[PDB]
Parts: structure tokens; C-alpha cells; sequence
DNA sequence: CGCGGTAGCAGTAGG
DNA sequence: GGATGACGATT
DNA sequence: CGCGGTAGCAGTAGG
DNA sequence: GGATGACGATT
């Protein structure tokens, strides 16, 4: 919509932003206690295969208690991703 | 209708100031805010309890 | 959403000419008619299967 | 109790 | 000869 | 994905 | 001084 309706708008660098959220939330219950938030499948999987056995835990499929949202915004620069301004073969793909 | 019942549940869960002194159910999600008296709340397929 | 799923079910059940040669579910209620292509159908809280 | 909006494709129909 | 709409699972 | 209509009572607020 | 609206479980 932005690329089609407004010419030269997506050329401005750092205009379009994205707010992302962790894909899963792990909770360690018996051995020691903390919570691990994963951004993707590969990370959560490498951990699931190379660390999980060392704890008793529970995985939560990704609503999140607002108090965690406050955290999401306290350091939102980690959850914010910027799109690159149109380049060759961007419009073509769109 | 299951709708009315879902709303009953949401009502039992709401935890914004001015709702339930003791919510017998936990509002695991957007169970509404004080901004509109719980009317903001999200759809049942959204929130958990 | 549970809505889409309910509609999927209703679709699996419909028994008016032109719907399912073999309905795997039984339309125990107003599961729509040939008059509007199943669109008439009643709400989920009404029909059974 | 009820109504409405949008995507996505192939082909048909209406002017 | 270009436009609009039907169909269906999902927002 | 979202919006709207109606009953029924007591009391408060708005012109 | 009469009218409109809020609240809530149900259509």
C-alpha cells in the first residue's frame, strides 16, 4: 500500500518500523529458576537440544501479562527492526 | 448463547481497578482496561484464563 | 478463530441438494438450504451434529 | 438477534 | 473488450 | 477483523 | 421539571 499509493515514500531511510515479539517463553521450575524468551525457532531449538535436559521446565507457545509488555517497551530497540529503503529488485518483488 | 457465557467469564476475570476486588479467574491477556470499563477487551479466541 | 472452524463443520454437514454427495456429519438442525447455498444456516449455538 | 469489511485465483457473465 | 462477482478459509 | 439493535430497574445528570 | 443514559444477562 505504501509503495503503490505513495511514490518515493519508502525511499526515506528509517521510515518503516517493525515491532516483534519472542516466539516462545520457557520457565525453569525445579532445579533453579529463571525464564528464557526466544525470538525464533532455531535458537529455541538449539537450546531445546543442547540445554533443556539440564532443567525441569515448561514451554509456552506465543496477551502476555502487561507487566512483560512494559519490559517489551523499556528496551524496545531490541524489538524494533527497520526496513531498508527501496533498492534494486525491491519494487520488482513487491 | 455461548457468547453471553464468554462475556460472563471475561467479567469474572477482569482485573482493572474498579472491577473485581477479588477476581476468581486470572486475566491471561487483554481482558479489558480501565479506559473503557472492560469494553476494550479482546475476543474470546484471544484471551486465556 | 473458532468461528471459521464452526463454519468448516457446518460445511461438512450441509445436506441440501448441491452440497456434499456424502455428508460425513449429520445436519441436526437448520444447516442451511438450497435457497441461498447454505448461507441461510442458523448460528452454532442452534444446530447440532 | 443480526449485519458488515478485506485477501487470494480462475473463469463466467453484464454492459 | 474491461469490470464485477462467486467461491472459502482466515483476519 | 469489526460494528449494530432490543428488554428490564433505579437513580443520576443535562437542557 | 421531563429526557437520556449506564449498568448486564440474554435475544
Amino acid at each position: 500500500f505504501l509503495e503503490s499509493s505513495f511514490p518515493g515514500l519508502l525511499d526515506i531511510q528509517g521510515f518503516l518500523l517493525e515491532f516483534i515479539t519472542p516466539i516462545i517463553k520457557v520457565s525453569i521450575t525445579k532445579p533453579t529458576k529463571n525464564t528464557i524468551a526466544f525470538y525464533n525457532m532455531p535458537d529455541y531449538e538449539k537450546w531445546r537440544e543442547e540445554e533443556s535436559h539440564k532443567f525441569t521446565w515448561k514451554q509456552k507457545y506465543y496477551t502476555s501479562l502487561a507487566q512483560e509488555v512494559r519490559e517489551y517497551f523499556s528496551n524496545l530497540d531490541r524489538h524494533l527492526k527497520i526496513f531498508h529503503s527501496l533498492q534494486g529488485n525491491d519494487k520488482d518483488y513487491i | 448463547g455461548e457468547q453471553s457465557l464468554a462475556q460472563t467469564i471475561i467479567g469474572l476475570a477482569q482485573n482493572f481497578v474498579g472491577s473485581n476486588n477479588i477476581y476468581l479467574l486470572l486475566p491471561n491477556g487483554a481482558f479489558g482496561t480501565r479506559a473503557t470499563g472492560g469494553k476494550d477487551a479482546a475476543a474470546a479466541r484471544y484471551i486465556y484464563t
